[PDB]
């Protein structure tokens, strides 16, 4: 069903409830909380991806300055961008916990085309970097502002999951 | 390759087992088995934002 | 924009050009204005949730069960009603008097609460950290989120601004 | 008062900067204000599920 709907990129929804859910979350692993593990993501993405990008410029002014990756809001617009479409493809591997439309339609070829632009791949890699953590913090509820209300118990291999598909991100950035 | 459309999968949880209700919770799926509970996913090209691009020009140096 | 407000029906007015200038000239501290609003209406989200969020730390009998906002339903319509407010107040900022804000939003609003039990206290404070959160981010000196703009001051939009929330208040 | 929820959006764009979109273009005329405009328009306010659920975990985090 949602092969389906990443295939035509037309913009029509799926939705899944129901028998189809219950399946759904018997076939992947950990499913209760995973969907829990997904919404920490989504329902936190706007703060995920301004905080990082926030950080990866404060850590690094240069990249604000004439010449450098996100001067003018034109490309700090694009690199924000960036980031949420990264942290949706994040969000969709957790979900159905794997990562090849990650990997298939968001980063193959993606360091190409970074080089060609002179997006630089160092404030990339940390952009990414503070992705990981701050999700890594929200599905383990551990965030120091925000909370989430879920049944207690531990969702560490999730956390880890969603990690390793934030390391795919960073290997293919190079 | 990568697409080069800035479509991205939006992912929407629903947990609607408090019982408020709106006109969307009803008629999407059926709900047998799991009531109040659904996964949406569409793909939307994700939109440039220049409220926030000029926050974080302005702000960053802020945690 | 009266032709808009009255319609009610989501199609937009757009003003720009000769009429942008009009709209200026015709309002005091034109160019500053828009830049008041602005710092409102871009910080729409983060306004009303500090605004809620301070009402319930300060005072958390309004979460506790059967109170204001316990449930979901309820705290979603505080926010809902939070954001009416606040919209409302930057449209009178925008226009430069409160005439559509009293007319359309407050006239008979007390009374629609009374009636609902809404409290009068949790009211009157999150429009009190609502002001206080609008009057920083119009003189540009909240703590993390800042706006670019000339150098100079707004004292006078703000107290303007102001003047709108107490207009709340007293509803 | 009204009672149909609907409130007052304003929007300020200032693009300036020469950023543009298709949006940027056949709003309204220009003269005299290159790249600012203001638009209103009357939207229901809508409840907000994930904010709510958010306030009522984290109010206690300033
Ligand atoms: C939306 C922001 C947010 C809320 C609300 C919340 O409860 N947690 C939130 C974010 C969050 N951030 C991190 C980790 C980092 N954030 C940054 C960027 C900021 N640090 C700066 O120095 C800076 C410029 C001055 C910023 C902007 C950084 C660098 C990190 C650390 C990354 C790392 O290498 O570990 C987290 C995770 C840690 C935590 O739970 O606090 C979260 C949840
Ligand atoms: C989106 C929030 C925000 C950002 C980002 C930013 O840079 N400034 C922001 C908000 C802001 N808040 C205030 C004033 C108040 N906020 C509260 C609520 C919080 N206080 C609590 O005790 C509490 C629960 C633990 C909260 C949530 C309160 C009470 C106030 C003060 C209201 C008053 O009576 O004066 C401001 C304005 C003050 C400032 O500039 O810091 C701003 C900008
Ligand atoms: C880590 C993510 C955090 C954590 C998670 C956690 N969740 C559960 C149990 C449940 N979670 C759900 C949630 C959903 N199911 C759905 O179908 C949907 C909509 C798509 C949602 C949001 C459900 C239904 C359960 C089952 C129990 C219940 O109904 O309340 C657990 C318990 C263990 C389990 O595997 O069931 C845990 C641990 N908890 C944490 O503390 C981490 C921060
Ligand atoms: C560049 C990528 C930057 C960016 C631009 C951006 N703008 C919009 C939307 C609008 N822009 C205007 C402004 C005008 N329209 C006009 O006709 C005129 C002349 C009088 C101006 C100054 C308007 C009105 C809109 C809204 C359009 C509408 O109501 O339908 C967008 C949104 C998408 C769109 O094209 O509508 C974007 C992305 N955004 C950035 O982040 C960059 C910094
Ligand atoms: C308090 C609000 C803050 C402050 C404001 C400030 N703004 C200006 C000058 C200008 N602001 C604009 C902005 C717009 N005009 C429009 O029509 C629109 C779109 C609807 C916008 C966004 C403009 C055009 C100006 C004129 C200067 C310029 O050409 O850029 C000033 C300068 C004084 C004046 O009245 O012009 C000030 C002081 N400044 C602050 O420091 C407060 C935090
Ligand atoms: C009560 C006012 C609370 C609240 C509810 C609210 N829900 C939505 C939107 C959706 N809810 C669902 C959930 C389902 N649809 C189904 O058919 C089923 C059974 C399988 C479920 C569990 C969905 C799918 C949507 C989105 C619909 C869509 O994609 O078009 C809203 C938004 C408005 C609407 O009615 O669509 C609201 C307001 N929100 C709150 O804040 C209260 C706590
Ligand atoms: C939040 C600070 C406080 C709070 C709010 C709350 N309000 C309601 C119910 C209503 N609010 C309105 C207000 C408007 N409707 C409009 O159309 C407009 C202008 C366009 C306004 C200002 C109305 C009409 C209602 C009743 C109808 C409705 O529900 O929408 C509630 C729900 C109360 C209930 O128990 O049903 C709540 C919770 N509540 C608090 O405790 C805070 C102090
Ligand atoms: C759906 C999958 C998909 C992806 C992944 C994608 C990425 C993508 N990012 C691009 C640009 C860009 N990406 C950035 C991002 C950044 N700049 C920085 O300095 C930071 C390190 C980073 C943010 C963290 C910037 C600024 C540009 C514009 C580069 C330029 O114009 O010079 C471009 C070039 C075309 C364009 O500008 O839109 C593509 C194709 N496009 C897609 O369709």
């Amino acid at each position: 069903a949602f092969s389906k709907v990443i295939t035509s990129a037309d913009g029509k929804a799926a939705y899944v409830g129901g028998a189809d859910l219950q399946a759904l979350k018997k076939f992947v692993s950990d499913g209760n909380k995973r969907m829990d593990a997904v919404n920490a993501i989504v329902s936190n993405a706007s703060c995920i991806v301004s905080d990082a990008v926030s950080g990866m410029v404060c850590e690094n002014p240069s990249l604000i300055a004439p010449n450098g990756g996100v001067y003018s809001n034109r490309k700090m617009a694009a690199c924000l961008r960036d980031a949420e479409i990264i942290l949706r493809y994040v969000s969709y591997s957790l979900l159905s916990g794997d990562s090849s439309v990650l990997e298939d339609r968001c980063l193959n070829g993606l360091k190409e085309t970074y080089s060609s632009l002179g997006v630089p791949a160092a404030g990339n890699a940390r952009a990414v970097a503070i992705m990981k953590a701050t999700v890594n913090s929200f599905i383990n509820n551990t965030a120091q502002q925000k909370k989430l209300s879920v049944p207690s118990g531990d969702c560490s291999a999730l956390a880890s999951e969603a990690g390793g598909y934030f390391d795919k991100v960073t290997s293919a950035i190079g | 390759k990568m697409a080069k459309d800035s479509k991205a999968p939006v992912v929407e949880i629903f947990d609607e087992r408090d019982g408020c209700t709106s006109a969307g919770s009803t008629g999407k799926a059926s709900d047998a088995g799991e009531k109040g509970l659904l996964v949406k996913v569409s793909m939307q090209k994700v939109g440039y934002n220049a409220i926030m691009a000029k926050s974080v020009a302005a702000s960053y140096m802020n945690k």
